[PDB]
């Protein structure tokens, strides 16, 4: 009867997108502007911009109609 | 996101030959209307003439968007230009006049991209009298449901601009070979504008477009970025994919080469022809 | 058009909703006709159209159609038999732990998908959680939903119906992430537990009062940059009632879930994915299979 977690498997058709918490160690976040305190305070980090930008770059890159 | 979007699904096409078949039938469908409404007369535009007209009025759509105040997101403009392209895949410029529809396209796109501007500040950007400006508003409001209907209510447009910022993040991070990938910007941005004048936006994905733009810029800059596509995008591993990507990015460079702008003389005569359809019908 | 209005179901602010049957097919549908006069088609009918054509998930409402004339547009959805607020305020219904598990599961799965596709719902509350007659919960009312993750993009507060509004949105934060849906998920959980609105304020400052009375006034430790939000006015150091005193029927699994949802830091507030991987959902008992969830016979 138990529910068991299993991630959403959504085919992005391009390169591997690095994990949101990995972005600061993989060094991506040096290449977006820092979120300011008010943005941070609202739950808005620079990692969100970076993560979305990278996903936008890699989405559909190896798709053909 | 692009990979499950309506853009991918219904609005990205397998070749220019598919597009020409849509536009051919869009002109043909009209002629049966105007023949029933009226005769195979010389008043009617040919599909290539409509392509000149759509190419002309798309450059007017970009004028209106470049001189627009407050200012305008490229997102809004790209969405407008995309609606303009998409409108004119299944509709004839002789039923819906492109001057109107280009403003219905900017109007719907201002709303859909959540860019705040009201009906008075909107038509306040038309170089007309307040009579003409408020006449324009009536036609914009009459056509706005028709625009949305012919878009099949697929109002989200995935533009190359966010992809383009993604590749710039990536190249600075994990291709230190290109010591400053920022310099590729203006040229890639210029190339994007040119890709936008072609059918590329109905043919390639936003990312493929943004990548072609960046690499076209790097090649023009005397930089080779083979090790970026092979190593970093991991097609040193998957081989059939590296060829397929290069076949896509090179098919796009051909479009920006085999594009010719609207000729002013042709545009003048074609506007004449168009307005004789629109005084009637 | 090809629909016959059968019954009036309600008013939103922006629309009035009716049961119809589409003559072509055995979908009973909720048509949400928009109400009006020179701005064109309503920006809220567009907002729902633009966002719902893109998403597809069993725990998000399926936009079937749209249609109209001039500036006046219908949006058409599957008719849902009930909603979560009706279930909450039905005194004869008993919400067992499995039942509360089964609703909170579906909310979080719907919301996991939604956040993955970079959209905040921004109006989560129990009447915006519709439940069908097969017992799947779907998020509905996308009319205030917005995409996030854009740095150069100011958003508004006054999103969420005050009672389910997160303290960063009561402090009027311009930029915000998924925390604004996660707080509302906490407020909906608390309401499935208590059967009354958890924090029923009646000014935006009476909302911050009832949050801080109940969950304690946030320290800087619990919210480092709270202070830089525009409307940040300092409060009395309200004690906070410990969560097992509020929800005394809860087990430490569920109290960990609830706690994670109510974190003041909108960055530390558990995401929908983090939430689904907590021991609460995998622990015994298992979530009620949607077929067995309680159906209000009026
Ligand atoms: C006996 C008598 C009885 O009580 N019967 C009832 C009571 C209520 C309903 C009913 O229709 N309830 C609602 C109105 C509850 C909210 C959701 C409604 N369905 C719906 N489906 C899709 C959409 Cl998009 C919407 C929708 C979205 N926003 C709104 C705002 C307001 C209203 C609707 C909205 N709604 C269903 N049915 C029966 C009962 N016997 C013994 C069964």
């Amino acid at each position: 009867a138990l529910y068991e977690y299993q991630p959403l498997q959504i085919e992005t058709y391009g390169p591997h997108v690095p994990e949101l918490e990995m972005l600061g160690r993989l060094g991506y976040l040096n290449h977006v502007r820092a979120a300011s305190p008010q943005d941070l305070a609202g739950g808005y980090t620079s990692s969100l911009a970076c993560h979305r930008a990278l996903q936008d770059a890699f989405s559909g890159l190896f798709w053909q109609p | 996101m692009y990979h499950n979007s309506s853009q991918k699904r219904h609005w990205t096409f397998s070749s220019e030959e598919q597009l020409a078949r849509l536009r051919a039938d869009a002109n043909r469908k009209f002629r049966c209307k105007a023949v029933a409404n009226g005769p195979n007369d010389p008043v009617f535009l040919e599909p290539h003439e409509e392509m000149t007209l759509c190419k002309y009025y798309e450059k007017r759509l970009l004028e209106f968007c470049s001189v627009f105040k407050p200012a305008m997101p490229r997102s809004v403009v790209g969405t407008a230009c995309m609606y303009f392209k998409r409108f004119y895949l299944n509709n004839s410029v002789m039923e819906y006049h492109p001057r109107i529809i280009m403003l219905t396209c900017a109007f719907l796109a201002c709303k859909v991209d959540e860019f705040n501007v009201s009906s008075p500040q909107f038509v306040g950007n038309l170089r007309e009298s307040p009579l003409g400006q408020e006449k324009a508003l009536e036609q914009i409001l009459e056509y706005e449901l028709l625009l949305i209907q012919q878009l099949n209510f697929h109002l989200i447009v995935h533009n190359p601009y966010r992809p383009f910022e993604g590749f710039l993040i990536d190249l600075k991070t994990r291709y230190p070979i290109l010591e400053n990938p920022e310099i590729l910007r203006k040229t890639a941005d210029d190339f994007l504008n040119r890709i936008a004048l072609t059918d590329a936006y109905l043919l390639y994905t936003p990312s493929q477009i943004a990548l072609t733009a960046i690499l076209s810029s790097a090649s023009r800059a005397g930089i080779t970025m083979e090790s970026y596509l092979s190593e970093s995008l991991m097609l040193k591993e998957n081989r059939t994919c590296l060829s397929q990507l290069l076949d896509i990015m090179k098919s796009m460079r051909n479009l920006v080469k085999k594009y010719e702008p609207p000729r002013s003389e042709e545009v003048a005569v074609l506007k004449q022809k168009l307005e004789r359809c629109h005084s009637a019908e | 058009k090809r629909y016959e209005k059968l019954d009036f179901l309600g008013e939103g602010q922006f629309a009035t909703v009716y049961k119809a049957r589409d003559k072509n097919t055995n979908q009973i549908v909720a048509i949400k006709k928009i109400k009006l006069a020179k701005d064109g088609i309503n920006r809220t009918a567009l907002r729902e159209i633009k966002l719902l054509q893109e998403l597809s998930h069993p725990n998000i409402i399926g936009l079937l159609d749209a249609f109209g004339h001039k500036s006046n547009i219908s949006l058409v959805f599957d008719f849902m038999e009930t909603d979560l607020e009706v279930i909450i305020k039905d005194n004869s219904l008993v919400l067992t732990p499995s039942h509360i598990k089964a609703y909170m599961l579906m909310t979080l799965q719907g919301l996991e998908y939604l956040h993955q596709h970079w959209i905040l719902h921004r109006d989560l509350k129990p009447n915006n959680l519709l439940l069908d007659e097969n017992g799947v919960l779907k998020l509905a009312d996308f009319g205030l939903a917005k995409s996030f993750g854009s740095p150069n993009r100011a958003y508004t507060h006054q999103v969420v119906t005050r009672w389910y509004r997160a303290p960063e949105l009561l402090f009027g934060a311009r930029m915000y992430g998924v925390g604004v849906d996660m707080w509302a998920v906490g407020c909906i959980l608390a309401e499935l537990l208590l059967r009354v609105p958890f924090l029923p304020g009646d000014s935006d400052l009476d909302q911050l009062t009832r949050i801080f009375e109940t969950l304690g006034t946030p320290t800087e430790e619990q919210w480092p940059d709270m202070c830089s939000l525009p409307d940040y006015v300092t409060f009395k150091s309200f004690p906070g009632i410990p969560l097992h005193h509020i929800f005394s029927a809860a087990g430490d699994d569920l109290l960990d879930l609830i706690q994670g949802l109510f974190l003041f830091n909108p960055c530390a507030r558990i995401t929908a994915t983090q939430a689904l991987k907590m021991k609460y959902f995998s622990n015994r008992p298992g979530p009620t299979p949607g077929c067995q969830l309680p159906r209000p016979n009026c």
